């Protein structure tokens, strides 16, 4: 018995390719389109809620996830792989940072920790790489707003705006035309909804679209009052109603 | 292909060919049966007399677990022994913690989970035995049959080995003709007959009959071997029916 | 083990160490050298629990000699003292700690300066112009507070050291059978044979 | 082609062992169905006992995980029982550690995470089963959550699983289009069971006796399975209408 | 832990992984060892496809294991560091317990034992390295020169070479080295070593390294100009 | 063919080829015979040599004062299994002050051999054993096979050409079983039995190996001039 | 607190002649002021013409004798039924006793 | 068992080569070029970013150039994720040395240990090697300014000027042509950029596709300063040398 | 590939059988047992004339009463000798006596099969273990990597083994003197060796009760070589 697979399942081929990473990227390509846009006073991340069945309740399946009060994540590729990564990402934010410094990690460092986990699945014994690409949007005091992409290899890059998955090639081209360095948050949400309509085929409303922002602090969402320095989470998930309001003036 | 070379690998069908190959080893083995009765169970087995040099009555195949459970199996005999050794450990730890002797359904799952565990990894081989077992507990009599996959169900009658189809047919008649129930002493006699009838599928070498039983009335809920006058009485009953 | 002294002067470091090895009511030896050369320009004297002292000194010696071979380079006295301190700092929270106090006298060839480090068994390091371990300090520190000057020569340092040994021989209860004196300077380590 | 034997990626980004574990799901040739009432959650499954020598009372693919949670499995019984025993242990441990009964959706997630591990780790094979968890959750109310060999899971208004799953699915879809609501608007669980059986009869096109079905019902603070006579009483009610 | 038996027997009775490790040694730059009457000399090739090198900081081919023993090698450079480190540690460990520096035979025997262990340990490949270990035992004036190889066998040599084109330089040494009368002086021993490398090297510029070891921890490396003088002298005598 | 790479793999007909190949090593081994009466149990073993300059490979091993075996196949594997038996016999004595039953001895060997046939990495034992003993239920003879299968018998034989001796014992069954209170006559029957497996070679003084255990006889081995009586 | 040792009393005596040797011991076994047995032997034949006694704490004495008897048995198995000489037995017993140097057998042993 | 699926990453070819190391080097040869040039009064590190997108955030990005301590930096070529594992190990090793000896780590010691880690992955453990080549640029008081390189084999060597990644053959020829020993930092800056400008696979070399860094003694009196160049600072140095 | 501890269809361990092929490639080693002592002799076989032949150590002391000669992958023998020496000394520590030659051999042979997936492969070296004890007298054992050992009156291993063994068959008798046995090893070695036999490329040794295990000098062996050549020319 016991895990006898103590050797690497991802190896270099004669051409220098790492096959399993390339194949994991192919799995991400098949996945549903998700995107992220950075504004001057905020960041938006969005994706389509591909429902497996109309009997299924798509509210119970959350593609956009809170990692810390000021950091959120969305993906393209294999959903189960994403779910466990979010679990591990949330835990590592506490064990390797908050339990040491008494504060949440900045976006870039949390991203770095997630990347480390995904890199280890590329080299460790008896495991395949994660079949997902993540888009992590976040805010911290000294770096301000930021948006990062994380690939199956463990590589990560910062973006002004980008898209991943099914119709990423067309979506990136669309974002290049519309993006400028003076965009307000509301303008970035508007562009995100325009960009996402191109890749979505069926219904396009607040129930089939999942969208969250990293913006101003939300004291109403904190849950308590009395500490002036604690002003609430910058991560907010837009409601089904809030999306539909912006779809009328589209 | 190559899907059958390794254990725990799904074929494109959704099948584990290694487990199906272990079933072939079971089908190759000698016949063994189990009969559920009014207040207990009866087990019987075919022992092929390879040679005159085999000591009669001294190569016992039916095994006891705890004091109230009987186990018999067909196929790779050593694999069966390994499973019973585990069963005895499982039954011991149950009694250690919970005081009461292990119930039969509880015991059945302990073997089932252990056998099923040997279909999860390529570093282990599936069991080459189908195990018929059971006994008497607080809720009454129970008979079970467990297969290489880890699959088991409760049974009114059970059979496995080279003469399983002959034995199954004979068992199905008993279920139909006795809806109200079969008695313990009757089931011993029937068990003998069914082994003798199932021996027609293995008739080159002559054989030795071995029977055991648990019964709330006859054996006081404990597992015992059928020997002496009661054994010879069952043999004579079986001899009369073949002719 | 008992008396180990150290004096840093202008151009050298001088280490004096007692020769007696006593157990019970018997002086077993009167010519014991309580020191090891860690590197060509670094000397460590030691004193403390029996067995522990030599075992620790030789362990450190081996590690510094290993470093010297690996890098083909001599570690600075500051670097050696920091390594030694860390080893003692680990030791104190072990199952059985090394009960050894040490003085590290060295000549830094890059700075062209003598250096004297005093480290106790807890891992308490201090750089000093003069140092001592055990009961010796209760006499020698005040004596050196008075007579020591920073710009002294090696010969002046040896006379200053003779003044310490004379005071210890006068007021110490135990017979420590004199001292072995060694000088550490730019030219390396040498022993004074007639003291 | 050893990329089809263990759980690593193929050139087209697929896990063939996971896909073949899905095909093992239908090996038993049984169809299951789950629907929600106002106060309850009902799950039904076909019961096929081919061998006459089998003790029909021991033939079951519905499991009582905890007092509140029930689980029906589509797939081979060894893997089904493997999943059941683990879920039971996980539910018990949760209660001990966190001081309250494990919710249906949380257990579903936990089992799904375990199923995900087998798709990523090489030495462990996926289980060839689809687990449908049902309860009346104290926060979320009537709940149906379903897990598969890929590690996927989601909540359901209603659901079906098995060879003829698609026929049952569309049958239920058309009803909820008509009723305009997320559940069976019914007071008693008895009539929700009657609904479940009726719509399975229409979708599959077969009639059922008392021994052809197996029923599990979740109410507030308990999940329980129905006996043959409880189902027979239920079949009589449908017939007389 | 990774357990795989990588070094195993083949039908013909060969351990291919050990034999393929010897091929890596054959690829490596040439190294030569010649022992005289009162000295040993270690010569080493350095390939000249690498210009813009920094020779101050680049790892030297001959490594000191202790003050009285040296180790040169041929084969994988990264592998050699591991053997050298282990040997250096054992040298200090021997001084610590025996209160005496290692003999050259003992140090060789240790290094050879490490190389052997990697030929029948699970999860590891053999060292792609052969070594020439030279020096003088403590309080002894008899020169010592030993060779090791990936298999783990070791032996003493009057003179020996390893690495690429080593069979050519071994041919040279076999006729030019007299057992009855070895190189009487340091100059004679260095010259014979340089001569033997000049059969293979290319140019005698920054391609040849020479290290001379004498009794009582007297080891020194020759500079470019010092080596170039031997090269200039040999070529003028050759034109005859 | 494709299903004989390791012991963890079943063939399509339900066979374990590595176990069968281990069984083949026994057939290559030198012949050894076992037989018993009601009072005594005897092992007779034909020893084998490399050449005339070599010694004859010792086939019989003592396990306790009341038990021992003869081997056929890989001798180092017999040493491992006999050592295990010595420990189990010894455990029974120290802990329970009880001589280990010959039947339990077999059960323990079966279970030890089985574990090697179900796990990756390991291999089956490559040896067959004939265990004799005298315990609280009289004389016993066991036949161990490395598949795990252990069998209690009146008489048997294993090794090369063992079928000759096995046929003879099958004929002689009624005679030798009643040789009670007579060691020499039971050995004679064993020596005559092993002779049916001989081809070209005959039983010499340093070739034959006999062992006996019984009612008032500890397990003792006879070699050299001590077996000259029975030639 | 639990005291793992006890004193079972008695006394033993060994004398050697030219072609013989005796090892004697009384048969009384005691604890405190009570008699446990009037006949409990503590001088044993260990095989190979070696007699042994371990007097003091009887539990430790019986354990030691038991282990030495077992040592003699395995000496025969591992060394072709060779006779264990008295000098070899003595050395073997030293290693048995010293193996428990930091939790001793409370016995004075004679062979 | 699992033997069937083992790639055997740590074995020799019949020719005496390590398959996985050779294939890792093939991987590195497609990575963005990185150049190191050592002058008498400092060191230059230049590196080309891998095909940049216009929406990539350039100022808050780190792909090629990393800081190991105050005195030592590295230029990366290969898998970034692999490099970051090794960098964090190197950063820790440097702090262990400082904690032990109260002295900043000598450059070669840090390089050797990192190279010894890479060596381990080629000899034992059955894992794939790190698909990374480093250029180490650093200073210590023993050897002064030093340039090293290490590769997946775990072999390291010292250099006056060196390139890693793509087009090293062409890049090394150009460096070998124009480099000389009495060179200054400002001259080395110009050489590094001119070399990349010619060897680049892009149409034209711009500020947004470059990372740049210097290690000078250009601080105040006998102390070393690390300068990781900002986007605007790269833009200015590119105009100043007359490339754009 | 395939498992290390795999059986062939004929019932043999592949790796053990392949290690036996490696031993056939090794240099010749011969042992002869007499009532006056046991003689051990080996072919040194230097790969080049520059190699100092006296550093070739193919005959080895285990204890004062036990010697050992080797053939095959001789590097593999180092850990086997180390184990044997420790086993011999450890037994003397536990029992205050010399250890039986057979018991020593058995202890060495227990290492042999401790390989698999313990060490990664079998030993590629065969050993001739010669010694004396009070019980069974002068003894010679052949220890293989199979874990098997046979006692022999005389035995040859290595490349010229089958030719030398046939020669030992005819020449050995139970009344051989030590001097006769010394010459017989030299005679048979000279026959099977490639290069011409002399004191530098061949080595003799013996073990006697009185003097224990002794490796002969090159001066002593040279005289026995000269004595051998004269005796063959004398008829
Ligand atoms: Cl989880
Ligand atoms: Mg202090």
């Amino acid at each position: 018995m016991t895990d006898r697979y103590s050797f690497s399942l991802t190896t270099f081929s004669p051409s220098g390719k790492l096959g399993q990473i390339d194949y994991a990227l192919t799995a991400v390509k098949q996945g549903v389109t998700s995107l992220g846009i950075k504004a001057t006073n905020g960041v938006v991340i969005a994706t389509e809620k591909k429902s497996s069945s109309p009997l299924a309740m798509s509210e119970t399946l959350s593609k956009v996830s809170l990692l810390t009060p000021d950091i959120g994540a969305v993906y393209s590729g294999m959903g189960p792989d994403y779910r466990v990564l979010v679990d591990k990402s949330r835990k590592v934010a506490h064990t390797s940072y908050k339990r040491i410094y008494g504060e949440y990690p900045p976006t870039k460092l949390l991203v770095s920790e997630v990347a480390k986990i995904m890199q280890e699945a590329t080299q460790s014994g008896g495991v395949r790489p994660f079949g997902v690409s993540l888009l992590i949007a976040g805010h911290d005091e000294f770096n301000g707003f930021s948006l990062y992409q994380v690939d199956p290899s463990g590589s990560y890059f910062p973006w002004k705006a980008t898209a991943i998955g099914k119709g990423s090639v067309a979506a990136k081209t669309f974002l290049e035309k519309r993006w400028n360095d003076e965009l307000e948050l509301e303008d970035a949400i508007h562009i995100a909804l325009l960009t996402l309509k191109e890749s979505v085929e069926g219904e396009f409303n607040g129930d089939t679209i999942e969208l969250a922002i990293i913006g101003d602090e939300n004291p109403d969402l904190l849950g308590y009052t009395g500490i002036p320095t604690d002003k609430g989470p910058r991560f907010r998930k837009l409601t089904s109603q809030e999306i539909n309001d912006r779809l009328e003036a589209l | 292909t190559g899907y059958d070379l390794s254990n725990s690998v799904f074929s494109p069908d959704g099948r584990n060919f290694q487990v199906e190959y272990a079933v072939k080893a079971v089908e190759n083995g000698t016949t063994s049966i189990g009969i559920k009765c009014n207040d207990g169970v009866v087990f019987a087995v075919e022992k092929l007399i390879t040679s005159k040099l085999l000591v009669p009555q001294k190569n016992v195949k039916i095994q006891v677990v705890d004091r109230h459970i009987g186990c018999v199996y067909s196929g790779l005999i050593p694999d069966g022994r390994h499973l019973v050794n585990r069963g005895r450990e499982e039954a011991a730890s149950f009694k250690k913690l919970y005081k009461t002797p292990i119930p039969i359904p509880a015991f059945a799952d302990r073997l089932g989970q252990y056998v099923q565990a040997h279909t999860l990894y390529n570093s282990v081989r599936p069991f080459g035995v189908s195990t018929i077992f059971g006994g008497v507990d607080k809720n009454g009599a129970h008979l079970y049959m467990l297969e290489p996959s880890g699959s088991y169900w409760g049974y009114k009658g059970a059979a496995t080995g080279k003469g399983r189809q002959s034995a199954k047919a004979e068992l199905e008649k008993l279920v139909d003709h006795h809806p109200e129930g079969l008695s313990a002493r009757e089931a011993v006699k029937q068990a003998a007959k069914i082994i003798y009838l199932a021996h027609e599928d293995n008739k080159e070498k002559d054989f030795e009959l071995e029977i055991s039983w648990c019964s709330l009335s006859e054996t006081n809920g404990l597992h015992k071997f059928v020997k002496g006058d009661l054994l010879q009485e069952a043999i004579d009953f079986a001899q009369k029916e073949i002719n | 083990m008992d008396i180990i002294l150290g004096i840093r002067v202008q151009d050298s470091v001088i280490l004096a160490s007692s020769k007696a090895v006593t157990r019970g009511i018997s002086v077993l030896k009167d010519s014991d050298d309580k020191t090891r050369q860690l590197s060509p320009h670094t000397l460590m004297s030691f004193a403390g629990e029996a067995g522990d002292t030599v075992q620790f000194a030789e362990y450190i010696q081996a590690n510094i000699q290993l470093y010297s071979i690996r890098e083909d380079y001599e570690l600075s006295p500051q670097a050696v003292s920091s390594f030694v301190r860390q080893e003692l700092a680990k030791s104190i929270r072990s199952r059985r700690p090394y009960q050894v106090n040490v003085l590290i006298g060295g000549y830094d060839k890059k700075k062209n300066k003598p250096e004297l480090y005093q480290i106790d068994y807890l891992g308490t390091k201090v750089e000093l112009p003069y140092g001592a371990h055990g009961y010796s300090g209760f006499y020698t520190f005040s004596l050196l507070d008075h007579h020591y000057r920073p710009d002294m020569t090696t010969e002046e340092g040896l006379d200053l050291l003779k003044l310490c040994v004379q005071e210890l021989e006068k007021r110490m209860p135990m017979d420590f059978k004199g001292v072995i004196v060694k000088i550490v300077d730019k030219d390396g380590i040498r022993q004074v044979d007639d003291f | 082609g050893y990329d089809r034997h263990i759980t690593i990626f193929s050139p087209e980004g697929r896990l063939y062992q996971v896909e073949y574990a899905f095909k093992a799901t239908n090996q038993t040739n049984i169809n299951s169905l789950a629907v929600r009432g106002k106060d309850c959650t009902v799950v039904i499954s076909q019961k096929k006992v081919p061998d006459k020598l089998l003790d029909p009372t021991t033939v079951s693919y519905i499991f009582c995980i905890s007092r509140t949670i029930g689980m029906v499995v589509n797939g081979p019984i060894p893997d089904a029982r493997n999943a059941a025993l683990r879920a039971k242990a996980e539910a018990a441990e949760f209660r001990y550690k966190y001081g309250y009964d494990m919710p249906c959706d949380v257990l579903a997630k936990r089992m799904a995470n375990l199923s995900q591990i087998y798709t990523q780790r090489a030495y462990m094979r996926p289980l060839g089963v689809i687990l449908t968890f049902v309860s009346v959750d104290e926060e979320l109310g009537p709940s149906i959550y379903k897990t598969d060999p890929a590690g996927y899971y989601v909540g359901y208004k209603a659901t079906a699983t098995g060879p003829k799953q698609q026929e049952i699915t569309t049958n239920l879809e058309n009803h909820f289009k008509k009723s305009k609501i997320d559940h069976i608007n019914e007071e008693s669980w008895e009539k929700v069971v009657e609904f479940a059986i009726t719509h399975m009869i229409d979708a599959l096109g077969t009639e059922f006796s008392k021994n052809d079905l197996e029923v599990g019902v979740a109410t507030k603070d308990k999940f329980f399975t129905l006996s043959a006579e409880n189902i027979e009483e239920r079949l009589v009610a449908i017939a007389e209408q | 832990g990774y357990d795989r038996a990588l070094s195993i027997f083949s039908p013909d009775g060969h351990i291919f992984q050990v034999e393929y490790a010897l091929e890596a040694v054959k690829r490596g730059t040439c190294a030569v060892g010649v022992k005289g009457k009162n000295c040993v000399v270690l010569g080493c090739e350095r390939r000249s496809t690498l210009k813009l090198q920094d020779t101050r900081i680049t790892p030297s081919k001959v490594s000191k294991i202790d003050s009285h023993v040296v180790l040169s090698f041929s084969g994988l450079n990264a592998d050699s560091r591991i053997l050298i480190e282990k040997a250096r540690v054992e040298a200090q460990s021997h001084r610590l317990t025996l209160e005496d520096p290692v003999t050259v035979e003992y140090l060789t025997r240790y290094v050879a034992g490490v190389q052997q262990r990697y030929t029948q340990s699970g999860g590891v490949r053999p060292f792609g390295v052969s070594t020439l270990i030279a020096g003088f035992d403590p309080r002894d004036d008899e020169p010592k020169l030993y060779q090791t190889e990936p298999s783990g066998i070791y032996s003493s040599w009057s003179a020996q070479t390893i690495g690429r084109n080593s069979k050519t330089v071994r041919e040279f040494l076999e006729k030019n080295y007299d057992r009855k009368e070895p190189p009487a002086t340091v100059e004679e021993c260095v010259k014979l070593t340089v001569r033997s490398l000049l059969e293979v090297v290319q140019t005698g510029a920054k391609n040849i390294e020479i290290t001379v070891v004498k009794p009582d921890s007297d080891i020194v490396a020759l500079s470019s100009e010092e080596i170039n003088q031997y090269v200039t002298q040999i070529e003028q005598e050759k034109q005859e | 063919n494709n299903y004989d790479g390791d012991t963890v793999t079943f063939s399509p007909t339900g066979r374990l080829f590595q176990v069968e190949y281990a069984l083949e090593a026994i057939k290559q081994g030198s012949v050894t015979v076992g037989l018993r009466s009601n009072t005594h149990a005897v092992l007779v073993a034909l020893k084998r040599n490399a050449d005339e300059l070599s010694s004859y490979q010792k086939k019989i091993i003592k396990c306790d004062e009341h038990m021992g075996l003869s081997l056929a196949g890989l001798a180092p594997d017999a040493r491992v299994l006999s050592n295990y038996l010595r420990q189990q016999c010894n455990y029974s004595s120290l802990v329970f002050n009880r001589k280990l039953a010959v039947e339990r001895a077999g059960h323990l060997l079966c279970d030890k051999a089985q574990k090697n046939t179900q796990s990756y990495g390991g291999r089956p034992y490559g040896v067959g054993l004939l265990i004799i003993g005298y315990d609280k239920s009289g004389a016993h003879l066991l036949e161990f096979q490395p598949s795990g299968n252990v069998t209690e018998l009146y008489g048997t034989a294993i090794g090369a050409r063992s079928q000759g001796a096995k046929t003879y014992l099958e004929r002689t069954l009624d005679t030798f079983i009643k040789i009670d209170g007579n060691p020499d006559e039971l050995i004679k029957a064993g020596v005559e039995a092993i002779s049916q497996s001989l081809r070209d070679e005959s039983l010499t003084v340093d070739n034959l190996s006999i062992a006996i255990v019984g009612k008032d006889t500890p397990f003792t081995i006879y070699d050299g001039e001590a077996v000259a009586k029975y030639i | 607190q639990f005291n793992p040792y006890g004193d079972n009393g008695g006394t033993i005596l060994g004398i050697a002649g030219e072609d013989f040797a005796v090892l004697a011991g009384d048969t009384r076994n005691i604890t405190d002021y009570s008699i446990n047995s009037r006949y409990e032997p503590k001088v044993f034949d260990c095989g190979d013409n070696i007699v042994m006694s371990a007097n003091g704490f009887a539990a430790d004495g019986d354990a030691l004798v038991k282990r030495f008897k077992n040592s003699v048995k395995w000496y025969h198995f591992d060394h072709n039924d060779k006779k264990l000489s008295i000098n070899s037995a003595a050395r073997n017993i030293q290693h048995l006793l010293y193996g428990k140097r930091f939790f001793p057998y409370y016995v004075h042993t004679i062979i | 068992g699992s033997r069937r699926y083992d790639s055997r990453t740590t074995i020799f070819s019949p020719e005496g080569r390590l398959y996985q190391v050779e294939y890792a080097l093939e991987s590195i040869s497609h990575a963005g070029t990185a150049i190191g040039i050592m002058a008498s009064d400092g060191i230059v590190l230049a590196a080309e970013r891998k095909v940049t997108s216009t929406l990539l955030e350039q100022d808050t990005s780190t792909e090629k150039l990393y800081k190991l301590n105050d005195k030592i930096a590295v230029a990366v070529a290969g898998l970034t994720a692999d490099a970051e594992i090794l960098i964090n190990t190197a950063r820790i090793h440097a702090q262990n040395y400082l904690k032990t000896y109260n002295e900043d780590i000598p450059v070669e010691i840090l390089v050797r240990r990192l190279s010894d880690i890479k060596q381990g992955y080629t000899q034992h453990g059955g894992l794939r090697p790190f698909g990374v080549s480093f250029i180490y640029a650093g200073y210590d008081d023993r050897y002064g300014y030093q340039l090293y390189t290490s590769n997946p084999s775990g072999n390291y060597t010292g250099w006056k000027a060196i390139s890693v990644g793509a087009n090293t053959s062409a890049a090394q020829t150009l460096l070998q042509m124009d480099y000389k020993d009495d060179m200054k930092v400002d001259d080395a800056i110009e050489l590094a950029l001119k070399t990349l400008s010619k060897t680049t696979d892009s149409s034209a070399l711009t500020y947004d596709r470059l990372e740049f860094a210097t290690i000078r003694k250009g601080a105040n009196d006998g102390e070393v300063y690390q300068k990781i160049f900002k986007p605007q600072e790269i833009k200015d140095i590119l105009v100043k040398t007359g490339i754009t | 590939d395939r498992g290390v501890s795999t059986f062939s269809p004929e019932g043999r361990l592949f790796q053990v059988e392949y290690s036996l092929e490696a031993i056939k490639l090794g240099s010749t080693a011969i042992g002869i047992a007499t009532k006056e002592g046991v003689v051990l002799g080996v072919e040194k076989r230097a790969t080049s004339p520059l190699l100092e032949s006296d550093s070739i150590e193919k005959i080895v002391e285990i204890d004062r009463h036990i010697g050992c000669a080797m053939s095959g992958l001789t590097a593999d023998a180092r850990s086997m000798i180390e184990h044997a020496r420790t086993a011999a000394v450890t037994h003397n520590l536990y029992y205050d006596e010399d250890i039986n030659v057979e018991s020593l051999t058995q202890s060495v042979c227990d290492l042999a099969l401790r390989f698999g997936e313990l060490m990664s492969r079998p030993f590629g070296v065969a050993l001739l273990i010669a010694g004396h004890d009070a019980d069974d007298g002068y003894q010679l054992f052949h220890a293989e990597p199979s874990g098997t050992f046979y006692r022999y009156n005389a035995k040859a291993i290595g490349s010229g083994s089958e030719g030398a063994q046939a020669e030992l068959l005819n020449e050995w008798h139970s009344s051989l003197t030590l001097k006769e046995a010394e010459l017989l090893v030299l005679k048979i070695l000279k026959q099977v060796m490639e290069e011409k036999l002399d004191e530098n490329n061949a080595q003799l040794s013996c073990i006697t009760k009185q003097d224990g295990f002794k490796i002969y000098d090159n001066e002593k062996t040279a005289e026995l070589i000269k004595e051998l050549k004269e005796k063959e020319a004398a008829e």
